[PDB]
């Protein structure tokens, strides 16, 4: 069995096990937003997407 | 109405809201290239290569 693991600018859905930690704010913690990792504070964005 | 789709190369303008406001289409015509040369809508007076 091949599995081919295709992985682009998209949705993956495609997550092995993992839980969730309730967010937090107005402090340098590290995340892992849907496989998007990385460090940093976390601010309510006015931005309209 | 019906086109057809063709490999190209745009340059496009996000506005603050974030929208698509403008495109420019670098190979239809000279001037388009010298904006996508420069990277903006707004091509001052000279000769550029
Ligand atoms: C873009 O943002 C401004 C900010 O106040 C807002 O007034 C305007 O309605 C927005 N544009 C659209 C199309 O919603």
């Amino acid at each position: 069995v091949v599995l081919s693991f295709e992985l682009l600018h998209a949705p993956a859905t495609v997550c092995g096990p993992k839980k969730s930690t309730n967010l937090v704010k107005n402090k340098c913690v590290n995340f892992n937003f849907n496989g998007l990792t990385g460090t940093g504070v976390l601010t309510e964005s006015n931005k309209k997407f | 109405y019906v086109g057809y789709l063709q490999p190209r190369t745009f340059l496009l303008k996000y506005n603050e809201n974030g929208t698509i406001t403008d495109a420019v289409d670098c190979a239809l015509d000279p001037l388009s290239e010298t904006k996508c040369t420069l990277k903006s809508f707004t091509v001052e007076k000279g000769i550029y290569q």
